[PDB]
């Protein structure tokens, strides 16, 4: 039951912090690895940070990686994303993207608008 | 126009030779009585394949009968070949009238041999001698003055056979007067030549050059062949015959095999004169109809269309791993429908896909780059070929692909898939690695974080519907057939045929291969259903696996032949018995009718009669029930008279056809319970009969080695290698041989010493004239003995037969001394009495010799001597008429010919098995010995030894059984010899049918003949009788006879002849009084 509904995304000011989440429709969450991408309007998707199956292995991207915070929460059925030291170039629709099983996994699409 | 080939077309098969031999063989022959196309001329607009040509080119068809007639030499050669042109090789054989030249030259197409140039032309036929490959010259195949010097018309029959590159050619020459059509009468066709050609012959045409006719009024253009010479043509068909060879070694006559049932009997029983009798011939069970039959109903399915039509596939790197099983498959739609862009299968043929079976099937599906499509195959290298999904070099089902720029590609740009560059775990084939491979050790000079700190091998692959190959997404799914690891589970869509009713069908229910007729059955199988059984694989009942109805399968449902013939010498009609076929099934392969047109064979005649053992096709059932004859089965028989109702009938019932009544063993001859009134002999007949017992067989021996080996030392090695079988075989044959001698001694040498045939033969009016040996005529075989030694088939079919290992050691007692023994037996029988076996033979005159042999049935010597004259003369007459029937009836001695023929068959079949390879590369010994090296020789030859040995074994055993039963017969023979030659036995119906008198030995080639002279009474008469007479208050009882009354006077007579007497004391025994007894009467005693 992999109906992944992205959650947490919302309007944010440049430099703020917010929680981002996603939920499969009542399933296991350990083995389904999440990935998070930025798609600015006027261009297409890019990548900033991600995670492993463990969740402890916070493998972010190659760009500045201390920006975002990740946590897979098997006890609460949601991933948790805390973005920090923000910049206006992340106004994008993100996708929780649980890799396991279905690779191209999404189905809600969470909007994160970085305001002035 | 059609004419019958009455008897022509017969030719000596091979240059082999025989003499007075009824040999048979099957070669390509012109069938008897076949329609032949009388080609005459153009017969304007009568040409269909050629133009202005009288008798167009015709198909070859592996053999043709040819014959041209003329009043003067006209017809030229022929053209054989396939195209009859320079294009393809063809044959030309022309008569130069000076010589014959045979050429295979590829001549240019001449529409006619006689293009108009009537006769002044110079060999118009020889259009071109290009590529002349063969040439030969011989004496001409000439024709006329037969045609005019005798003023008859002349003939040349020909047969152009192409058999194994060899072009056999035959001919004859003969006058004829009845020029209208081909005559009856017999002939043959000796060859002239063989030609090792090897061409393929399909078409051929006759050649004739118009010299000058007068058919048309042109005075030069009169050259015309519309009304000229003619010729017939037939076709040869693979039918066996039975030939009849001459003393000089000529083909005197021939008979067909498939023409008639009668000819087929002839060739079964190799001869030209069969006698009346049913002849089991060649059986014909059935040709089964079409094919497998199961049903159109319940089956299962794998959800293939679930996944293939699933328009959402996943990453190539994150390739799906899907296992599918426990269904029924179908790869028709995928393999044939144009949905796929690519279909390529590796070690699994797409055609046979459905009929194969696999334990597990895996579906690994994704989307691929268009240019990368090449890398899904065993033996591919590349980024995806190494790091997304790698095929191994082994059995993978297929590599399917189809574009989805419509479905995978979106105009808004689709970067959603990926292709890793060069950086995962190298993919030992089938490894679903999906890990996030960001860093490797974060320090390595190659990738690390030094040098490269911004790399990620996953390269997401953007595309769009209209972008170009390489940017073209092809949907790919692979069917991984996991097979042979476990019980197979996945198979294509079987159960695909309707079932059939009541006709011989080769059926297959879920693997049950068999043939039979399906029928509505009436049981109920439990879910243990699947099939039934009577015994040990008789799968007699079965149900459909797919809709659950049960059925019966009875056999291929029948064939039979039992041809009836009343005898060639006295009729020529034939009717066929079919063993156990309700000929509703029109017996042969129902309504065979693919055979020669022959109403019996074309079995549809209204003259039919079903019985227990099938029906007679040539049947005219009657309800009048005479005596039995050629027996049919379950009572019914045949063979009435010529004139039942119509004169055209023969003794063969209903001539040209046959009836079959039901056997009636005769009439009725009852008497009823008499009160006491006897029916007793007043007159009678002494009479005589015959009997024929084999008492031996011809001796035989078979040196085991020579039969098997015959001087091939290696065979002798291997034969001594098979233990001591040879010793047993030789010993058994020796045992039966010496046994034969013992039987002869026991049968004939019972008496101690010869008592001579008395010189003055004056035997009480009891003339012999025929039984005692010749007065002084050669060999001292008696006249009856002579005819016994001569009417016996002196041919024996001609056993005079030792060729190899065979032999015949001669008997001990020879026929001269054997006849001497017999004559002695006669002499003691006639002069001595019944005592020439009980000690020293005494002497007694023949009148008493038979008076006290009458006393051996209960009649005193008043009887004979009173009628000695007429009784004697009756003996002479009867024994003379013996001579008659023994001299007359064909097949009278059938028992001894039966025996000698049995041994004949034994040995003949033995040598014929000698001529058989029994699985060896050849039958003859020395070549296989000398054609191969040691080991393969010895093994194949050993196969030959084992076959030969088993054959010899069967012969020896069969001989043992035959010998033992002949032993029993011989013991019976000597026993009869004793009881009724050395005495007079009484065991009823042993010494002749009736009250016995005496028996007379007579010699035989291998048996013996007795003459049981019996007492058969006659002229019964009825009188009054009484078991007692009460006289003086006292009953009477007869000593020597019985009291009989005329109705008014009582008379004393005996029990097997009416000889009444007065009632007197001395012949009547007297006890008690009239006791409790029925039938007692008055008119007492003197």
């Amino acid at each position: 039951e992999v109906q992944l509904v992205e959650s947490g995304g919302g309007q944010v000011e440049t430099g703020g912090s917010l929680r981002l989440s996603c939920q499969a429709s009542g399933s296991t969450f350990s083995d389904y690895v999440m990935a998070w991408f930025r798609q600015r309007p006027g261009k297409e998707r890019e990548f900033v940070a991600t995670i492993s199956r463990n969740g402890g292995t916070t493998t972010y991207g190659s760009s500045v990686k201390g920006r975002f915070t990740i946590s897979r929460d098997n006890a609460k059925s949601t991933v948790y994303l805390q973005m920090n030291s923000l910049k206006p170039e992340d106004t994008a629709v993100y996708y929780c993207y649980a890799v396991g099983g279905d690779g191209d996994s999404w189905g809600q699409g969470t909007q994160v608008t970085v305001s002035s | 126009a059609y004419t019958n080939s009455f008897t022509r077309g017969v030719y000596y098969p091979d240059k082999v030779f025989r003499s007075s031999v009824l040999h048979s063989t099957q070669d390509l022959f012109l069938p008897f009585f076949s329609n032949v196309t009388w080609f005459h001329a153009i017969h304007v607009s009568g040409t269909n394949g050629t133009k202005r040509f009288d008798n167009p080119v015709l198909p070859f068809n592996d053999g043709v009968y040819f014959a041209s007639t003329e009043k003067s030499n006209i017809i030229r050669g022929w053209i054989f070949g396939t195209t009859l042109d320079s294009k393809t090789q063809s044959l030309l054989i022309v008569n130069n009238a000076t010589n014959v030249v045979i050429k295979v030259c590829e001549f240019q197409f001449c529409n006619d041999p006689f293009l108009g140039s009537w006769m002044e032309s110079e060999f118009r036929v020889y259009s071109s001698a290009n590529n002349c490959t063969f040439e030969y010259v011989s004496q001409p195949f000439l024709m006329d003055l037969e045609g005019k010097q005798g003023n008859f018309k002349n003939l040349r029959e020909f047969v152009f056979k192409n058999i194994d590159g060899y072009f056999k050619i035959y001919s004859k020459h003969t006058p004829i007067n009845l020029v209208r059509d081909l005559p009856q009468g017999f002939s043959a066709l000796e060859p002239l030549v063989d030609l090792p050609i090897g061409i393929n012959i399909t078409r051929f045409q006759t050649l004739l050059a118009l010299h000058r006719s007068y058919l048309t009024p042109g005075d030069s253009s009169s050259g015309w062949t519309a009304g000229a010479a003619a010729y017939y043509v037939g076709y040869l068909q693979p039918r066996t015959f039975l030939l009849k060879y001459n003393e000089n070694g000529t083909i005197t006559d021939a008979v067909d095999c498939a023409l008639d049932p009668l000819s087929e009997t002839k060739c079964t029983l190799k001869s030209f004169t069969v006698e009346k009798g049913i002849y089991q011939t060649s059986n014909f069970r059935v040709q089964p109809t079409e094919s497998i039959v199961r049903f159109p109903n319940i089956t299962n399915l794998c959800p293939f269309g679930e996944v293939f039509n699933a328009t959402r596939f996943a990453s190539v790197y994150a390739w799906n791993r899907k296992r599918i099983s426990n269904c029924v498959a179908d790869y028709s739609v995928l393999y044939n429908s144009a949905s796929f862009s690519t279909f390529k299968c590796y070690g699994v043929s797409p055609t046979k896909l459905n009929d194969l079976c696999f334990t597990n099937v895996y579906a690994d599906s994704f989307v691929i780059r268009g240019d990368e499509v090449r890398q899904i195959a065993p033996g591919q290298t590349g980024k995806i070929a190494d790091y997304n999904y790698k095929l191994p070099d082994d059995f993978t089902g297929c590599v399917i692909a189809w574009n989805s720029n419509n479905l995978d590609s979106k105009v808004g740009g689709n970067y959603n898939y990926l292709y890793r560059l060069f950086r995962k775990s190298n993919l030992k084939p089938f490894e679903r690695d999906i890990s996030t491979e960001i860093y490797q050790a974060g320090s390595t000079p190659c990738n690390g974080v030094e040098g490269f700190n911004c790399y990620f091998p996953l390269q997401s692959y953007g595309f769009q519907p209209t972008n170009g190959v390489g940017y073209q997404p092809y949907r790919v799914v692979v069917l991984s057939f996991e097979l042979l690891h476990a019980p197979a589970t996945v198979c294509g869509p079987k159960k695909s045929t309707n079932l059939v009713k009541n006709k011989c069908v080769n059926f297959n229910f879920n693997g049950l291969t068999g043939t039979g007729v399906l029928t509505e059955s009436n049981k109920k199988f439990l879910p243990f259903q699947q099939f039934g059984r009577d015994i040990a694989d008789t799968t007699d009942a079965v149900r459909d696996p797919q809709t659950l109805e049960i059925l019966d399968i009875t056999p291929c449902s029948f064939g039979g032949v039992s041809v009836i013939t009343p005898g060639t010498n006295t009729s020529n009609q034939v009717a066929v018995l079919y063993q156990d076929v309700n000929c509703t099934e029109v017996p042969v392969a129902i309504h065979a009718d693919q055979l020669t047109p022959t109403w019996r064979v074309y079995s549809t005649g209204s003259n039919v009669f079903q019985t227990r053992a099938g029906c007679l096709i040539g049947a005219e059932h009657v309800n009048n029930s005479y005596e039995c004859d050629i027996p049919i089965g379950a009572g019914i028989c045949a063979s009435y008279q010529t004139q039942t109702n119509s004169p055209r009938r023969a003794r063969s019932v209903a001539s040209q056809s046959i009836i079959a009544y039901t056997m009636s063993l005769g009439a009725e001859n009852s008497v009823a319970y008499s009160n006491n009134s006897i029916a007793i002999p007043t007159n009678f007949t002494i009479s005589v009969t015959t009997e024929i017992l084999p008492v031996s067989m011809t001796k035989t021996s078979v040196d085991c080695t020579m039969y098997i080996c015959g001087d091939s030392t290696e065979c002798s090695n291997l034969l001594l290698q098979y233990g001591s079988f040879c010793t047993q075989l030789n010993r058994a044959l020796t045992g039966i041989a010496v046994e034969q001698d013992k039987n002869t001694q026991e049968v004939f040498a019972q008496v101690k010493q010869i008592y001579k045939t008395p010189p003055i033969k004056d035997f009480g009016g009891f003339n012999f004239s025929q039984i005692l040996p010749d007065p002084s005529k050669p060999s001292k075989r008696s006249f009856i003995e002579d005819l016994l030694f001569n009417k016996v088939t002196l041919a024996d079919a001609g056993f005079i037969q030792k060729f190899n290992g065979l032999t015949v050691l001669p008997p001990l007692l020879t026929d001269e001394m054997i006849a001497q023994y017999t004559s002695a037996l006669l002499a003691g029988t006639i002069t001595s009495g019944w005592t020439f076996g009980a000690g020293a033979a005494l002497q007694i005159p023949f009148a008493m010799q038979m008076a006290y042999r009458f006393n051996g049935i209960g009649v005193t010597q008043n009887v004979l001597y009173e009628n000695q004259k007429l009784i004697a003369n009756q003996f002479n007459s009867a024994i003379g008429k013996i001579q008659d029937s023994l001299s007359s009836t064909a097949s009278a001695l059938g028992k001894l010919q039966d025996v000698v023929n049995q041994n004949a068959q034994a040995l003949n079949t033995l040598v014929k098995q000698l001529s058989s390879n029994f699985g060896a590369i050849s039958s003859v010994l020395n070549d296989i010995l000398s054609r191969l090296d040691k080991v393969e020789a010895e093994v194949q030859i050993d196969r030959l030894i084992t076959g030969r040995l088993q054959s010899l074994q069967t012969y020896v055993t069969q001989q043992l059984i035959r010998a033992a039963e002949i032993r029993a017969s011989a013991n019976l023979a000597a026993t009869k010899m004793s009881e009724c030659v050395l005495g007079q036995s009484k065991r009823v119906d042993f010494c002749g049918k009736g009250y016995h008198l005496m028996s007379f030995p007579q010699s035989a080639p291998h048996g013996v003949v007795f003459l049981h002279v019996t007492y058969v009474p006659a002229q019964e008469k009825n009188f009054t009788t009484a078991p007692a007479i009460c006289h003086d208050g006292k009953a009477h009882f007869p000593r020597e006879g019985v009291f009989v009354s005329n109705g008014t006077h009582w008379f004393v007579t005996q029990r097997n002849f009416y000889e009444p007497q007065i009632i007197t004391t001395d012949n009547t025994f007297v006890s008690g009084n009239c006791d409790v007894v029925i039938g007692i009467v008055n008119n007492t005693v003197y």
